[PDB]
């Protein structure tokens, strides 16, 4: 009586699609990640441990070429000995998790390229800006 | 065009009402003053000069001092930190026990009674086995009869634990100027008439408030804000009488009050590196303390008032006082400190005049306590150290705290009687001007631009 | 030059309204704060109320609420005081005077007064 | 409302004495900036405010340095070095800090024998 | 829950002083407004006066000032910080003075005043 | 003073009806409470702030009325719903209306 | 002596002028929004209250298509049925105050729409760039 | 910090532009020399006087750049 | 002959719990974010000036 899609438009309630459907919902997630004598201590940390791992991952989108976009592009190509899946069956096939966990190992080399390639974005713009 | 377009806007001037927490924030001369003695400066964060406070206009807002808030966990902080200023101070379980007593030395009236009394007792030392013999002098009011010989003892002592206050803190007040977090805004009604409900044109916002000394009055209340011009009469609902009446009058009016007697301590040593104050001998005459005021000061004040007064109560109306009903001890009286020593002082010789609809002085004797229960707490109780000397202090009286009697049956006198109760109308009588707001941005509105890709 | 080129000495009616003109002359008009004085024997000096020559912002005394009007003219370079519905203590002499933000009033015109 | 109370509301003295005016706010009337921004003033009866004194310290462009300003926080001090004929008419603390702006009582400046 | 348990009827002669105890229990009584109030049969009811315990601060009705004493008692320990015990003695009794007493408490909501007595007494009554 | 007066005095109705106690007041611009006694039992409040209900009132009580002009209607009078009612202001009373099974 | 402009640009100022003219300040409302042995507790609850609205702010901008612009455009028209008053008379003649009291009642449906609408816009532009 | 950037042109751009000239009175430094010559700490103790007004300058000309952009797509 | 301590005139006192040690342990003191703490690795440095490396 209460419809599915709702439930479908839940918080992590798409997490069992695949990750093509389940990329028209992000906003549910974000909006949950942030907010919603002795105690008030614990409750404090925790508080405050939540808006820092916000902002540690507001900070790492900005200095990423995108800050609010929430869905981005760049200038670095899909390396395929990192994947060797078919383009067809990623998006219709595979869950978020056992995406996660087949891409597990490759990081922090990706986060670093992503890093590199916006920064020689920055003196090119830079250049191309000074030119004029 | 005709295809309005919606478009954020963050940071509207805008509020909703709201209740939140404070600031408390001082002068930098308070810590000038060294060593804690003053309280509120642990947590008090020093202030800073100049502050922001500028004028809106055309703007109207209601206030209300009735359904307020912030004296509300004013009251509360008040309380938290006169608790704050006891934890490093000294209990007195070892000090309830038998007591001699007997009658000060005095040409004693045996029709009047004396207020001082003799006790001597037994008490610990330093050591645990030896005892000692120690006596000092108290107030008739905090000692009673146990059963023939004599023997006295505390009043507090069957019923609650007893502290005695540190001599290092002062009880004086200091200014505290409250403040809100960011988020927040205080605003003021800057109007001259206000009675203290509905709408105000002439408001200002403000970062902090003004300069607001915490004073204890039961009634009188001592060295406040005075209005601009008018005597003003502010209640809830004057036609209910249980409410009371707060009276702020234009000019204020001085009073001298006293003890006469020089007074010298005693330190008692409980036990290992313990102190205990008490009064020892009195030199001179033994006077008894007092108050005084103008007198026709007093009139005209009076005079003020009954004319502020007739036009809530018909033209032609006879107005009189009279001393308050009964109750507890400090509230039949008003009830203050000075100089870190409190008076109950009786106020008869003020409320008892009547009105029609057409060099002297007013003296008044006190009676002085020293273990209190103020606010009436449960098992928590206060001893006040005795000091030194001759006390006098001058304060400005402010306003008045008054109840109208509960007149039915064709009565034209409407007879008044001074009676505060909580110390929350104190506190009411200095708020009265502010409230808080909270900013909520991004408000919302058309305008004719569309978003290019 | 420079100066506050006011109205005419107004001899008016109770309850009449009225219009006090002030022209600047000598100087830029839309960047210099007006202000308005009124003098009475009785209290002296008293503030008025102060208008924006560029945006036509202005802010008036407690006392003036409604009495008085602040209108002004870019065109004409002149600031203009309605005062509406008028009483006896309206007869004053009205000061126009300018300033500049943070700073002092230099120029001061005629001074006109209005007897109702 | 941040009134002045300004001491004396006239001032007969002789010429070539010195002149000193005690206007005291309610409280502070310090603006953000640091400044507490007191003017001075003198209406002559019939003409318009010549400004005395604004920024207490500083003087009007013109103005001399016969005159001068002190004084903080509440309690404030015009001073003359010496009072003239031309230095007559009314003199005027004048709370210029806020809106709404107050004068003061204004002090007449004249003649004592 | 709240209890306001009285004292039973009682018959005194005139001129005399009857006690009217009232003991309040099931909240803190140190926070709540008592007032009496009278029942003359063909006189409708006639209020008397309140009693704020805090500090006993009292207040009478004009037309029996003189006449009315109210006092109270607070608990003191720290077990039992709910029941509270409030009096009347009522001076110079009348024939007239043969009625039924109350003594009530004000609701506790927000928009509650004071005379909207929520709470009553089962009623004393005196006859002289 | 602040006088009260209840006008339908005796009101004689059978059960199941609707009924109107009407009251009037010296004084306008103040609320007014309506009190309701049982024979012989301790009485019991209605409506309170003159359109506010008490706890375990059923809202077949509904009080209004404005200037000093104040109505209590009843609909569905229960038998139980027979009796006295009170109209108080601050500290002054109705003399009182009887509420009788015809 | 000290102006009326200054006290015209400060804090809360232009809270009685029409919505038009007070459109020319918002920086010191927003800048006076954010910053500017048992007393710490509540001092600390109230800062971390003040910047978890800050967040909760700047999220619902964030999830919206401007972060930093502070004015900013969209993508749905304004309903008629809200509001029916005359363009030139909304923003030289009522304040934000009255402007918030009569729209306060339409509130929660501009958000999802908002949401809605830029969510298709990003969908749009993936499918513009993907395209290319 | 991040506030100061937001109400400037650039919020995670890290690197930013505006359309206010640089004050020649301010450095009169030779643009070859500041990059390849100097440090950032004297470069702070030079510029260091030459505070607030800046800030308050491009707060005034982003200003002025927002009102001409929604000027420019109010017009279409 | 008859003695007494001689902190029991004028001050209480505290015995120390017999589980805690008094043997120091290194503490290393840290900076939060936003803050740094500089280090002047020189071999001569009297205590006062400037130290490049
Ligand atoms: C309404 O508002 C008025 C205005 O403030 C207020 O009056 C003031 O009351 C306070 C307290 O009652 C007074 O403060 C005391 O003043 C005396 C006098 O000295 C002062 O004045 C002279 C000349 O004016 C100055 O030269 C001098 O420097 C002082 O400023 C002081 O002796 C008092 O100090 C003692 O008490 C303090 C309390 O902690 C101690 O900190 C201080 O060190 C002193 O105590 C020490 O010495 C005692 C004597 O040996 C000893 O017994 C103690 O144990 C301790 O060792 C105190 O400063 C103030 O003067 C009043 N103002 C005026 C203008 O007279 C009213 O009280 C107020 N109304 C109400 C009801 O509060
Ligand atoms: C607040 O302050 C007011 C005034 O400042 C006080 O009011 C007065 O209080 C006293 C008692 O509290 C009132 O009563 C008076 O007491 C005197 C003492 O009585 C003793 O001595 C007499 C003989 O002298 C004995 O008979 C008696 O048993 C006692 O042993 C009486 O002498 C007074 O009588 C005088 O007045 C009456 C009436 O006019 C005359 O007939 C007598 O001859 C005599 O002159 C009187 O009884 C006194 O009346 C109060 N004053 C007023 C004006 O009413 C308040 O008490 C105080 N508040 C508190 C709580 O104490
Ligand atoms: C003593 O006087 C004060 C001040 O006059 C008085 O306080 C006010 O009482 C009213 C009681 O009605 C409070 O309630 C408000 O009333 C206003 C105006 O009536 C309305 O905005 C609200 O009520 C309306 O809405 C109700 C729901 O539809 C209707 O049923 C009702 O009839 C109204 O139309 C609102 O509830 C008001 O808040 C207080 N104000 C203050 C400042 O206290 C007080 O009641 C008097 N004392 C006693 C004992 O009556
Ligand atoms: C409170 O009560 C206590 C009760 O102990 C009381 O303390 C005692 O007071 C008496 C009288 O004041 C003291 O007796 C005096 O003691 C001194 C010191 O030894 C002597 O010098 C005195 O002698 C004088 O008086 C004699 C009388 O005949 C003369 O003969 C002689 O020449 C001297 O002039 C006198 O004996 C007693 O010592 C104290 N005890 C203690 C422990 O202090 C106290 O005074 C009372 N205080 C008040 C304020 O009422
Ligand atoms: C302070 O403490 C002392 C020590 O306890 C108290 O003294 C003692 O008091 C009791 C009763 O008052 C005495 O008992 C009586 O002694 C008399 C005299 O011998 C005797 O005649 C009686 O039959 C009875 O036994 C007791 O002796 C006494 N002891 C001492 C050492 O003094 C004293 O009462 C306390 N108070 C004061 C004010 O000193
Ligand atoms: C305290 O003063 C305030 C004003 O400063 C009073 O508020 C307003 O007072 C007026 C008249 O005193 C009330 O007007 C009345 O309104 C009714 C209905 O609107 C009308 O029928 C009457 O003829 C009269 O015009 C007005 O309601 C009142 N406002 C509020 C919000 O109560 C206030 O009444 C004063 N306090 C007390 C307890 O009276
Ligand atoms: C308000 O004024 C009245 C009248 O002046 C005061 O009442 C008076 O109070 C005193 C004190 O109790 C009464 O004195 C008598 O004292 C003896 C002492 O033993 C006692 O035995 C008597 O029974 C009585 O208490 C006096 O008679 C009394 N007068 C009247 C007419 O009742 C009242 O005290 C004043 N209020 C305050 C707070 O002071
Ligand atoms: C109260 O009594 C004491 C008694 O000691 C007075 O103190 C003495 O005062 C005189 C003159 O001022 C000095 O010569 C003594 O040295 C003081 N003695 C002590 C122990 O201080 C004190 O002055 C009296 N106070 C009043 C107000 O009379
Ligand atoms: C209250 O005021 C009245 C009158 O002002 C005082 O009445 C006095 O009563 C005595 C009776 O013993 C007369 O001798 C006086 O002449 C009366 N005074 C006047 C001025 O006539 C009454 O005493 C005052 N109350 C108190 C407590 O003093
Ligand atoms: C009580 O209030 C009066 C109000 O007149 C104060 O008297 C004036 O106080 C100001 C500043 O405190 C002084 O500049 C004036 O000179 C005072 N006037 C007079 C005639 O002395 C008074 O200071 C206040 N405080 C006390 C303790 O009385
Ligand atoms: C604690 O004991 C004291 C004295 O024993 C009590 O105080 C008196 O109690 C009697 C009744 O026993 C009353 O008649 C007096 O009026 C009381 N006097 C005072 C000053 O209160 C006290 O009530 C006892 N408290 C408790 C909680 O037991
Ligand atoms: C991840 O990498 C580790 C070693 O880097 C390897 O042992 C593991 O098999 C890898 N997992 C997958 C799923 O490839
Ligand atoms: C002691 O006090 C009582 C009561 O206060 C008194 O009657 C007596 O006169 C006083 N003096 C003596 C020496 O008993
Ligand atoms: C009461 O007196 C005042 C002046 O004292 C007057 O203005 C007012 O009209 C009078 N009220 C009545 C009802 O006569
Ligand atoms: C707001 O909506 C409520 C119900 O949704 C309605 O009662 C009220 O009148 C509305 N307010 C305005 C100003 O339209
Ligand atoms: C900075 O300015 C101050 C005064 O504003 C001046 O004294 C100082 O010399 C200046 N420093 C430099 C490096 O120009």
């Amino acid at each position: 009586a209460v419809g599915i899609g709702a439930v479908f438009l839940g918080f992590l309630g798409a997490a069992g699609s695949t990750m093509g459907a389940a990329s028209m919902t992000l906003t549910v997630q974000a909006r949950n990640l942030l907010s919603g004598t002795v105690w008030g201590i614990k409750q404090l940390q925790a508080r405050v441990l939540a808006v820092e791992r916000y902002l540690r991952d507001q900070q790492l989108l900005g200095i990423w070429g995108c800050s609010g976009k929430l869905i981005c592009c760049t200038n670095v190509p899909w390396n395929s000995s990192w994947s060797n899946r078919n383009l067809s069956e990623i998006w219709d096939n595979m869950t978020w998790l056992q995406w996660d966990k087949e891409i597990s190992n490759y990081t922090q080399i990706i986060y670093g390229l992503l890093e590199e390639s916006q920064n020689q974005q920055e003196k090119n713009e830079q250049d191309l800006l000074a030119l004029d | 065009a005709e295809n309005l377009w919606v478009t954020v806007y963050y940071g509207v001037p805008v509020w909703k009402d709201a209740e939140t927490t404070l600031f408390c924030a001082s002068d930098a001369k308070a810590y000038e003053t060294e060593k804690h003695n003053v309280w509120a400066t642990h947590a008090c964060v020093p202030t800073d000069p100049n502050p922001q406070e500028i004028h809106l206009e055309n703007v109207t807002e209601e206030f209300n001092m009735w359904k307020n808030n912030m004296v509300e966990q004013m009251h509360t902080d008040i309380i938290s930190l006169w608790d704050q200023s006891l934890k490093p101070c000294v209990k007195l379980t070892p000090l309830c026990v038998t007591l001699q007593c007997t009658n000060v030395t005095n040409n004693i009236t045996d029709d009047m009674r004396g207020e001082l009394k003799n006790c001597s007792f037994n008490m610990t030392t330093e050591l645990r086995d030896k005892k000692q013999k120690v006596y000092s002098l108290f107030y008739r009011l905090d000692v009673v009869q146990i059963n023939s010989n004599k023997e006295y003892r505390l009043i507090n002592c069957n019923t609650s634990a007893i502290t005695q206050a540190c001599p290092k803190v002062s009880f004086e007040p200091i200014p505290i100027h409250y403040c809100a977090p960011a988020g927040f805004a205080i605003l003021k009604c800057k109007d001259k008439k206000f009675n203290g409900t509905g709408p105000c044109p002439s408001v200002s916002t403000v970062q902090c408030t003004h300069g607001i000394k915490p004073v204890v009055s039961t009634q009188l209340l001592l060295n406040g804000s005075l209005a601009e011009e008018e005597v003003m009469i502010r209640s809830e609902n004057i036609t209910n009488n249980a409410k009371n009446i707060l009276v702020q009058f234009n000019t204020p009016v001085q009073i001298n009050c006293t003890r006469p007697n020089n007074n010298t301590r005693k330190s008692i040593r409980i036990g290992p590196g313990q102190a205990f104050y008490a009064t020892g001998d009195i030199i001179g005459d033994i006077r008894q303390a007092h108050c005084n005021v103008s007198k026709a000061t007093w009139n005209e004040t009076l005079g003020k008032v009954v004319k502020q007064l007739r036009k809530h109560f018909g033209n032609n109306t006879i107005i009189r006082f009279a001393n308050s009903s009964g109750g507890d001890l400090e509230v039949t009286t008003h009830s203050f400190n000075c100089g870190g020593e409190f008076f109950y002082c009786n106020t008869s010789g003020l409320f008892n005049s009547t009105w029609i609809s057409n060099n002297d002085s007013i003296t008044l004797p006190c009676r002085i306590k020293q273990i209190i229960n103020m606010w009436q707490r449960i098992g928590q109780a206060m001893y006040a150290p005795p000091i030194q000397g001759v006390i006098r202090c001058v304060s400005n009286i402010t306003g008045l705290i008054l109840t109208r009697d509960g007149g039915s049956t064709n009565s034209t006198t409407e007879t008044f009687r001074p009676g505060g109760g909580d110390m929350r109308d104190n506190w009411r009588s200095e708020l009265y001007k502010y409230k808080v707001v909270k900013i909520e941005p991004l408000g919302v509105a058309p305008t004719r631009c569309k978003r290019r890709v | 030059q420079v100066q506050l080129q006011q109205s005419g000495t107004e001899l008016v009616w109770p309850g009449t309204s009225v219009t006090l003109s002030c022209k600047a002359s000598g100087y830029t008009f839309t960047d210099y704060e007006i202000h308005w004085v009124k003098q009475t024997p009785v209290h002296g000096l008293e503030w008025i109320g102060a208008i924006v020559p560029k945006t036509g912002y202005t802010a008036y005394n407690q006392k003036f609420r409604g009495k008085a009007i602040l209108t002004a003219d870019k065109s004409s370079s002149t600031a203009y005081m309605d005062l509406r519905r008028l009483t006896s203590e309206d007869s004053a002499v009205y000061y126009c005077t300018r300033l500049r933000n943070y700073w002092y009033f230099d120029v001061w015109g005629t001074g006109t007064t209005v007897t109702v | 409302d941040f009134l002045m109370a300004q001491t004396p509301l006239s001032l007969p003295v002789s010429l070539g004495d010195q002149a000193s005016i005690s206007c005291r706010s309610s409280q502070s009337i310090v603006y953000s900036d640091g400044n507490t921004y007191l003017e001075w003033y003198l209406q002559r009866p019939g003409q318009s405010p010549k400004l005395l004194i604004y920024k207490v310290s500083n003087r009007f462009s013109g103005v001399p340095d016969r005159f001068s300003g002190s004084g903080s926080g509440t309690d404030f001090t015009l001073r003359i070095s010496r009072v003239e004929a031309e230095d007559l008419g009314i003199y005027y603390c004048f709370q210029g800090s806020h809106v709404p702006y107050t004068f003061g009582g204004g002090t007449k400046l004249e003649i004592k024998r | 829950q709240v209890q306001l348990v009285q004292s039973g009827a009682v018959i005194k002669t005139p001129g005399s002083s009857v006690k009217i105890s009232c003991r309040a229990s099931g909240y803190n009584f140190r926070d709540y407004s008592i007032h009496w109030v009278r029942l003359i049969p063909d006189k409708g009811f006639e209020w008397i006066g309140w009693i704020k315990p805090l500090w006993g601060a009292v207040s009478y009705a004009r037309q029996l000032q003189g006449r009315v004493s109210m006092t109270r008692q607070l608990s003191q320990d720290p077990d039992d910080p709910d029941w509270g015990v409030a009096y009347m003695e009522f001076s110079g009794l009348t024939p007239a003075d043969t009625a039924e007493y109350f003594c009530v408490r004000r609701g506790s909501c927000d928009y509650c005043g004071d005379f909207p007595w929520q709470y009553w007494g089962q009623g004393t009554v005196v006859v002289v | 003073e602040i006088v009260l007066t209840q006008s339908p005095g005796i009101l004689s109705l059978s059960p199941g009806e609707t009924a109107t106690l009407f009251c009037k007041a010296s004084q306008g611009g103040n609320a007014m409470t309506w009190y309701q006694k049982r024979r012989g039992q301790v009485p019991r409040l209605l409506i309170y702030d003159t359109s506010r209900r008490a706890s375990g009132v059923p809202d077949r009580f509904v009080g209004s009325g404005s200037g000093t002009d104040f109505f209590l209607t009843i609909n569905k009078l229960d038998r139980e719903d027979f009796a006295v009612y009170y109209c108080q202001q601050f500290e002054f009373f109705g003399l009182g209306s009887e509420l009788e099974v015809h």
